[PDB]
């Protein structure tokens, strides 16, 4: 929920936090780029074996 | 380093021709490039494929392997106490000292970032240099001294948004 | 009498048109081949030792006995001399006996003792079988197997780091178990080097394989998939929907202890996971993955210390020892220091007051560093698109009738 | 002040301990769009991936 | 401001060429992009046309 903060529990004091949307959106977009690259490796090797339509067959 | 090419040519001499036959200086270059890398995962596979004869014959490398276990487990006074007990014939032993200096400066740059405060006696035992030599080194590179705490405070020494909007935005 | 003729028929096709008759010549060979082949190998390197030597050496390894008396070393060196500077050009058509030769060399070195040099020679064969951006040849598995036995993963990485497209068959020369072994052994190679990202990727790709029957390679890769996903991520990563039905029907309830391990991992209790690891310890040692489950225990401790950043800012070491269950502030300080060094947590240690101060701010995204990071990631996406353009063109060419 | 917040008048945060108020004097609804475009592209990726990756 | 004349005109040559080269790098980025747009859409349309039969 709605507690956006860091508590200095060295001092045991709450400190409310504005999570920066610039940091948030750049973070999720570049993590989307990292998942884009993992799905890149996924689709490259997966289609290099299965655009062939060749698999671990019955024998 | 050049031990990469040395290891490649010694594996041309060891992993190509001889019979499944083992060779100890090739294995010395192997544990040299597994302790410079500190790749004790693959140096475990080394230690699985080192013969116990070569564990007993290339055995200055065995003391090197023990000291590298103390490095991997980060047993720092046991590291710097056991410097001159192993001396293998110029494959690992000079770069044992070079790796000691690399790990010295590595612990230096590591504590410089990862510590708001370290015990300087630990850190001197972590780098092998003594305590006031570590004081001279941190005044050389720029940490914050904190007397009477004995906790020296470590310290590390346009078209931008155009490209950022152009790809990520 | 007949063996003296075939050599003359090899030179007839040399520097000429088709070599399909030479493929038929290797297909027939001689059936009950004699020792004389060795003598025929004395005068055989006329042009570049030719494809005749491949048939000779393949038959020498097909023998099921000897293979070249206790002097097999000489034969090994001959095989080396056939792979190194001899190579060949029409290996693409003779792939069946070439991969077969590499498989037999691998199986012989596995049955014998130390297969260290075998890796060094094999990587050349692989280098001459593949095209440019690399193809998934069968020998790729063998290499991995060899470097998994002879504990030296360092030179096998360049063939593992590339996400190669299209599996090389040509005249058969490929089996599903070689695919499964390459991704399973490769997964174990990345797990041994503590590169859990590519390891998890490799195990995932080993499970996704279409299957009608359950193989032990798939079972072990699934178990190790759960373990690496518990280490790398906080929980078990979902396998794709295109995974085989036999995985959810047969492999899932067989590796019940691993899903039980994930079930106890989800409760965030280390003592209970310890109890469960002691409970099925015999089953984990039976699969020969005891060690990765210990890493799972340590990763659970690290997950519990990482959960503290979301709620606390400044926390006492004794409080951390009480919450994470470590006993004493000394072990808490050890764990926090290790986690800062490995880049797992963003925190600082205050010894005077005995406190831990969590920061949680690696970047503000104004460095050039990010500029270079984004430039490299964009170049990867551009590569994929030119790769994707090539795949799409290949598919457009060919269309159905 | 809190009452003013109810008003939706105050745009800024208040440090209760420090007893001070920071207002978002310079506002920016500039920030979202980069992320939004990114998200739109993400869906684009979704439509593209599901079809392509799918047999 | 008695002669900076030489240095004056040569600083002029400098900055003139600087904006010139900025704009010329732009020029060839243009000879890339929508020349790349020509090639890309031409090939994509080739694909779409070959989709039929």
């Amino acid at each position: 929920g709605l507690i956006s903060a860091r508590v200095d529990s060295h001092s045991k004091i709450l400190y409310a936090r504005d999570v920066d949307q610039r940091s948030t959106t750049f973070e999720k977009s570049l993590l989307m780029g990292k998942e884009f690259q993992r799905r890149a490796k996924a689709m490259m090797l997966r289609a290099a074996v299965l655009r062939n339509q060749i698999h671990v067959k019955s024998p | 380093f050049s031990f990469k090419k040395l290891l490649d040519q010694c594996e041309n001499q060891e992993l190509e021709a001889p019979g499944g036959i083992a060779t100890p200086p090739v294995y010395g270059q192997l544990l040299a490039l597994y302790l410079l890398h500190n790749d004790m995962n693959n140096a475990r596979y080394l230690w699985k494929r080192i013969p116990p004869a070569i564990k007993s014959a290339n055995s200055e490398l065995g003391g090197i392997w023990s000291v590298g276990q103390r490095i991997w487990q980060r047993d720092f006074p046991g590291i710097y106490t056991t410097i001159n007990a192993h001396q293998w014939s110029e494959t690992v032993q000079p770069i044992m000292e070079a790796l000691r200096d690399a790990t010295r400066r590595r612990a230096f740059a590591l504590v410089s970032q990862a510590y708001t405060s370290i015990i300087a006696d630990d850190f001197a035992a972590f780098v092998g240099l003594p305590v006031e030599e570590a004081v001279k080194g941190i005044l050389e590179q720029g940490w914050q001294a904190d007397s009477t705490t004995r906790m020296v405070l470590p310290r590390k020494p346009l078209a931008r948004l155009t490209d950022y909007v152009a790809f990520l935005e | 009498s007949a063996l003296e003729q075939f050599v003359n028929s090899v030179r007839q096709l040399s520097a000429q048109g088709q070599m399909t008759q030479l493929c038929e010549l290797i297909n027939k060979s001689g059936e009950l081949l004699a020792k004389n082949l060795s003598h025929l190998d004395t005068v055989l390197g006329a042009l570049d030792v030719q494809e005749h030597s491949l048939g000779v050496l393949a038959v020498l390894f097909v023998k099921f006995s000897m293979p070249s008396v206790p002097d097999f070393e000489t034969l090994f060196s001959q095989v080396q001399l056939f792979i190194s500077t001899c190579n060949g050009e029409h290996i693409r058509y003779a792939t069946d006996t070439f991969a077969g030769l590499c498989h037999q060399l691998t199986n012989a070195l596995v049955e014998r003792k130390q297969p260290l040099r075998g890796i060094g020679i094999l990587k050349q064969a692989i280098d001459k079988m593949q095209m440019n951006t690399n193809q998934l040849t069968s020998i790729h598995a063998d290499l991995c197997q060899l470097c998994l036995l002879a504990k030296c993963f360092k030179p096998a990485l360049p063939y593992l780091d590339v996400d190669m497209m299209d599996i090389c068959k040509e005249n058969g020369a490929y089996d599903a178990k070689h695919f499964l072994c390459y991704y399973y052994y490769g997964g174990m190679i990345y797990t041994g080097l503590k590169n859990f990202e590519r390891a998890l990727y490799f195990y995932e790709q080993a499970i996704t394989t279409p299957a009608m029957a359950v193989s032990h390679i798939m079972l072990e890769s699934y178990k190790k998939y759960i373990l690496v996903s518990l280490i790398l991520l906080g929980k078990v990563q979902q396998l794709p929907k295109y995974t085989s039905q036999i995985v959810g029907r047969f492999i899932k309830p067989l590796s019940n202890a691993y899903h039980e391990l994930a079930q106890v991992y989800s409760t965030n209790n280390p003592s209970e996971l310890r109890n469960l690891v002691n409970k099925h310890s015999e089953t984990f040692t039976r699969d020969n993955n005891m060690g990765l489950v210990k890493q799972c225990l340590s990763s659970l401790y690290k997950k519990n210390i990482q959960r503290l950043t979301k709620t606390f800012l400044t926390l006492s070491l004794q409080d951390m020892a009480s919450r994470v269950q470590l006993s004493g502030p000394q072990e808490a300080e050890k764990y926090v220091l290790h986690m800062i060094e490995d880049g797992e947590i963003f925190a600082s240690i205050n010894q005077k007051d005995g406190m831990v101060s969590f920061h949680d701010n690696p970047e503000k995204y104004n460095n050039p560093a990010m500029l270079h990071n984004i430039d490299q990631e964009m170049l990867k996406c551009i590569e994929l698109d030119e790769r994707l353009k090539a795949m799409d063109q290949e598919i457009t060419v060919n269309p159905q009738f | 002040l809190v009452q003013c917040i109810l008003d939706n008048t105050i745009h800024g945060r208040i440090d209760q301990v420090n007893q001070l108020l920071e207002l978002d004097h310079q506002k920016r609804g500039g920030a979202r769009y980069t992320a939004l475009d990114k998200w739109t592209n993400q869906l684009n990726s979704l439509n593209q991936a599901v079809v392509s990756k799918l047999a | 401001r008695k002669k900076d004349l030489s240095a004056i005109a040569r600083t002029l040559q400098e900055w003139c060429v600087g904006c010139e080269v900025v704009l010329s790098g732009i020029e060839e980025q243009v000879s890339r992009a929508n020349q790349h747009k020509e090639q890309q859409l031409g090939l994509k349309q080739q694909i779409e046309s070959e989709v039929a039969n």
